[PDB]
């Protein structure tokens, strides 16, 4: 009984020596886990902020882009002037169309103004009637109108989507009429 | 039947691979042309390698075995080694966006601004100069021509703009502002007390849905318009042939 | 590429007002919240305010609330704790941080500190130090181990310099730690352990130097 | 209530355990710092377990119910600093106590040395006596001074070094100021050290 | 001594039941941290270009920048010219009528800017003003933007389309 | 950080300046904004 009741001691002691192991795993499992979940959630907020900040490089390209061929016309047109000078030191007719040309632009900017300030009348208009109701009245129910406003959108946007890839579409066609 | 049993028992928990019963195995993922090594090693069975390579989820994948509980133990040990690494990489690129953006939201945005402004002095200056240039040395009292035309229209666009009623009703406007101005800001002052109401009302969880729908339309606008873009630039091709 | 640089610190009476500035460079500050930590000459860290823009934000510890006054700048991109009251307890290094990236959960953690900054509240005035002579007693011939040192007492603020030969000799030297004394006055004791066959033979002289208030000392210290 | 952190010690290599108890068992955000004299904190491990960039693999914190831990595995020549935790309960942010380790050595006593008052400093109105302890360890050493045999205390001023770099071993002045009318008075000044390696306190004293 | 045997049994099928749920649970761990990776890397890449196109920005803005140093100091420069033909001629009111005239209209663009600012201050403080931080004029302007830009889409798109009936001949 | 660049470029958008031609848009909203989507 010896040799049998301690075999059993010894097997029963690595057995529950094992399972040590198996619970040394259960332990190490929790904490590690949530480290584990914790990553998609940061990646998948990284990965936002570097939206974030391409929409804003890609914003600021447009700005450059501008400011390109803004300062390319003034240093042409400063250059014009110069020519003149440095002519004159030692072109009348061509600098008629830059004034006209001023001029021609400048006839639109008064419409804008014009179109903007009707805007802004047909804009207090409103102001008026929203203040002449909130007096008059004196959470969840502006709520709906943001879904209103929203499942609009999604049916303005797809309406917007047709017309476009109408004229692509067209394009193609006399692009291909072309060649073809 | 007794010592049997206790025999395939004691091999059981055990890791000399006598049907381990803890038999199981992971894919570690390995770049070619690595693949040709592993190349198992002890006491693998070619049929369990085989049968772990054939339901096989993606290639460049081989298998590991992971035979009881100190290999899963190790397993977790290269997890959280790699967890630290892929926390420290995502640190990387949060910082060098931060970068980035610090740049752009402060550095830049000034000199753009600040570069518009110095253009549209420089264009005044420009004009000046331009205009100056027309007076001194075209003082030859022979001035005419395509003049008229430029002083036509001048006298149009001035006439338009020097009238009483286009300038008035800006004046007018200002006015008629003030007045909804102080009739709102009374009206305002008058319901200055829902604040909790509107705070806490406002502050919601459909907002943070909205925002996600917005910026999806965002995307699918900037898709559109690009498109329409390239359909004009695309078109203007062809109005030349 | 990325650091806090503070500044606004300093010495200040009693009961006075200081604005500390904290100029943050390779982030915008108003993505992130910027925190304010002191630490006591001595003592441990403390907490102090924070400020989060984003959100608008502000939170204070009790033992400065409604005294102090945390801001930030967005356009120039820098935060500032504006500190009122102050008492002389408020003598501490203030030191300027930042949480994780963005927040981003609930994951409170300073990763970016500065170098800080000292603010000193204190009554007592500029003084420039006195020097006085800490003789050997110990004999010559003992053979054993023979202690020097100098005295710089009663001067204010800090810090002074303290040097032996002119940096020449180093090897045993201890200037110690500054205390303050109960006038508010500084003062501190800077020894040298040397040979006892040196005494006599090697001319020790303490270099002592304080700046705020234009002042050096040269004392030999004799047998 | 600003504190100053508990200084333990042990060798070098050695595997060091520290531990903070919250009030509050926090979900995470549970810092620890690290901070060498002079220089300002660092961050090592953030939302209580997970190691910061920038942090060798030696450190490694954990948790156990409302105590937070940060376990040091081999302690090396550049983990001798002051270390602190924090808890963070939205909001107040609140460090704990800290926790300074220094190098462990061989016991050595310190060596004496009082120093009477300057005659020029008796011509200002003014009488400091000093006791020197140089170059001992543990940090732990008691003072008393003794004029005319008797006993004093809260006039005498403690002040201590930095634990050395080369042998590590740390020095204390001991500054007994006076007028020079109590000074005058009397005769026997004796300075009384107790220290852990000495067999018994050594007395230094001087008659005036 | 069966009764050691089912315990033994019982204990091994209960383990191992758990042992293939934590190696299980091991494996999907290991899929996600690679499923991640793969996304961490897309994020390098990203970040990359995104830096490098800052820096192409930022050249880009030294340049413009410089444009406006050269084309100063000569405008400076042709003063000289000027004051010599001035010089010159010592030994137009159209003109200086006609760039007060383009001149002034920018006072007119400056004050009706200042004008559409106060009525957004004033609608948008009328509607709310007890936390102007909010997301809800946020989502106000941000939705604003796409009205205006899906405007312009609509109506270039709808130009093009015009342009096509053109080509219809 | 993308809805918040949505905003801020939106923000800088209706706000100036001296650009010869763009003046700053005024914003409408809900009510409004809804019909005048309609009215596209
Ligand atoms: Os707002």
């Amino acid at each position: 009984s010896e040799a049998l009741q301690q075999e059993i001691a010894k097997i029963d002691e690595e057995i529950q020596k094992c399972i040590r192991d198996k619970e040394a795993v259960d332990a190490f499992l929790p904490a590690h886990g949530e480290q584990l979940a914790a990553i998609p959630t940061d990646v998948n907020f990284v990965t936002r902020k570097s939206e974030g900040a391409h929409n804003a490089l890609s914003s600021d390209i447009l700005a450059i882009d501008q400011l390109r061929e803004l300062v390319k016309q003034d240093a042409d047109n400063a250059r014009l002037s110069f020519k003149a000078i440095d002519n004159l030191k030692l072109s009348n007719a061509d600098l008629i169309s830059y004034f006209s040309k001023t001029a021609d632009e400048m006839e639109e900017m008064m419409k804008k103004f014009e179109k903007t300030i009707t805007e802004i009348e047909a804009h207090l208009t409103g102001v008026e009637a929203h203040a002449m109701a909130m007096q008059n009245v004196a959470v969840d129910e502006r709520v709906y109108e943001l879904a209103a406003v929203l499942r609009e959108f999604e049916e303005s946007i797809l309406k917007v989507a047709g017309v476009v890839g109408g004229v692509k579409e067209g394009v193609t066609e006399l692009q291909l009429r072309d060649f073809m | 039947p007794i010592p049997e049993q206790i025999k395939l028992i004691v091999d059981k928990w055990n890791p000399n691979h006598p049907n381990c019963a803890f038999k199981t195995y992971l894919y570690n993922k390995v770049d070619e042309h690595t693949v040709p090594l592993y190349g198992p090693g002890p006491n693998e069975d070619p049929k369990e390698w085989e049968e772990a390579l054939q339901r096989k989820p993606a290639p460049n994948f081989i298998p590991v075995l992971c035979s009881g509980f100190p290999s899963i133990v190790a397993r977790l040990m290269l997890q959280r080694r790699v967890i630290t690494e892929f926390n420290n990489k995502l640190h990387q690129i949060n910082a060098s966006l931060d970068a980035i953006l610090s740049r752009h939201d402060l550095d830049h945005t000034v000199r753009a601004f600040n570069a518009r402004r110095r253009h549209a002095e420089l264009s005044r200056r420009c004009l000046h100069l331009a205009a100056r240039v027309q007076v001194l040395r075209n003082r030859g009292y022979a001035l005419s021509g395509d003049e008229d035309e430029l002083k036509q229209k001048l006298q149009q666009i001035d006439k338009t703009l020097n009238d009483p009623a286009q300038g008035s009703r800006l004046e007018e406007l200002w006015s008629r502002l003030i007045v909804l101005r102080g009739y709102a800001e009374d009206l305002k002052d008058q319901i200055n007390q829902a604040g909790i109401t509107e705070s806490d009302g406002l502050g919601e969880e459909i907002e943070a849905k909205a925002k996600k729908i917005l910026e999806d339309y965002d995307k699918q606008l900037q898709h559109l318009k690009k498109q329409v873009e390239e359909a004009k630039k695309d078109f203007e091709e062809w109005e030349k042939q | 590429e990325v650091q806090l640089v503070e500044s606004g610190g300093g010495l200040v009476q009693p009961g006075g007002s200081l604005r500390l500035s904290c100029a943050a460079s390779g982030f915008n500050v108003y993505s992130y919240s910027i925190h304010w930590v002191r630490q006591a000459p001595g003592k441990g860290l403390e907490w102090v305010a924070s400020i989060y823009s984003y959100y608008g934000s502000t939170y204070y510890a009790d033992s400065v609330k409604g005294r102090f006054t945390i801001s930030a700048d967005t356009s120039k991109n820098t935060a500032y704790l504006q500190m009122n009251s102050l008492r002389a307890e408020d003598t501490a290094v203030y030191y300027c941080a930042r949480l994780t990236w963005r927040s981003y959960r609930g994951v409170h953690a300073l990763d970016y500190w500065g170098q800080g900054t000292l603010v000193t509240v204190s009554s007592a005035s500029t003084k420039g130090p006195s020097v006085f002579p800490l003789a050997p007693s110990s004999k010559s011939t003992s053979g054993g181990t023979a202690a020097l040192g100098c005295l710089v007492k009663d001067y204010f603020p800090e810090p002074v310099t303290v040097s032996w030969n002119s940096g020449a000799l180093t090897s045993g030297v201890h200037t110690f730690p500054a205390v303050l004394q109960s006038s508010g006055l500084y003062s501190l004791s800077s020894v040298v352990t040397v040979p006892s066959s040196s005494l006599g033979t090697q001319t020790y002289i303490c270099n002592v130097n304080h700046k705020p208030s234009n002042t050096k000392v040269d004392k030999k210290v004799e047998p | 209530m600003t504190q100053s952190p508990s200084s333990l010690s042990a060798s070098v290599g050695d595997r060091v355990t520290i531990t903070c108890r919250a009030s509050q068992s926090v979900s995470s955000a549970v810092a620890w710092y690290q901070q060498k004299p002079g220089k300002a904190p660092k961050l090592l491990i953030y939302s209580a377990s997970s190691l910061y960039s920038g942090v060798p693999s030696r450190f490694s914190g954990s948790r156990s119910g409302t105590d937070f831990t940060l376990t040091i595995s081999s302690l090396q020549p550049e983990d001798f600093a002051t270390y602190y935790c924090q808890q963070s309960s939205s909001s107040l942010i609140t460090f704990g106590q800290g926790t300074k380790v220094e190098i462990k050595r061989t016991v050595a006593a310190p060596s004496v040395f009082i120093f009477p008052p300057s005659d020029s400093q008796l011509k200002s109105g003014t009488a400091s006596v000093v006791c020197l302890l140089n170059n001992f360890y543990p940090r732990e050493a008691k003072v008393q001074w003794k004029v005319d045999n008797a006993l004093q205390s809260g006039n005498s001023q403690e002040s201590v070094t930095e634990q050395d770099s080369k042998d590590s071993t740390y020095s204390l002045s001991s500054t007994l100021t006076l007028s020079k009318a109590d000074y005058e008075k009397h005769k026997v000044y004796a300075c009384e050290v107790t220290h852990q390696g000495l067999s018994s306190p050594v007395t230094k004293s001087f008659n005036r | 001594m069966d009764e050691i045997i089912t315990r033994w049994a019982t204990d091994l099928a209960k383990y191992q039941k758990e042992f293939k749920e934590q190696a299980a649970k091991v494996m999907e761990w290991d899929r996600l941290l690679v499923e991640n990776g793969e996304k961490i890397q897309k994020l390098y890449t990203s970040t990359y270009e995104a830096e490098r196109a800052s820096n192409e920005i930022e050249r880009q803005l030294s340049n413009v920048e410089s444009q406006q140093e050269e084309l100063t100091a000569w405008l400076d420069r042709y003063e000289r010219e000027l004051d010599e033909l001035y010089a010159k001629q010592m030994g137009e009111r159209t003109y200086k009528l006609a760039e007060k005239l383009t001149d002034q209209l920018d006072e007119m663009g400056k004050d009706l800017a200042k004008m559409i600012k106060e009525i957004n201050d004033m609608s948008n403080t009328l509607s709310k003003g007890s936390k102007p931080d909010d997301p809800l004029t946020q989502i106000v302007r941000v939705l604003n933007g796409h009205l205006a830009q899906l405007q312009w889409i609509d109506t270039n798109a709808a130009a093009l389309q015009a342009k096509v009936a053109a080509a219809q001949k | 950080a993308l809805f918040d660049s949505l905003l801020a470029r939106n923000k800088k958008q209706a706000e100036g300046e001296t650009a010869l031609g763009e003046l700053p848009s005024l914003q409408l909203g809900l009510a409004d904004l809804r019909q005048r989507l309609r009215k596209l």
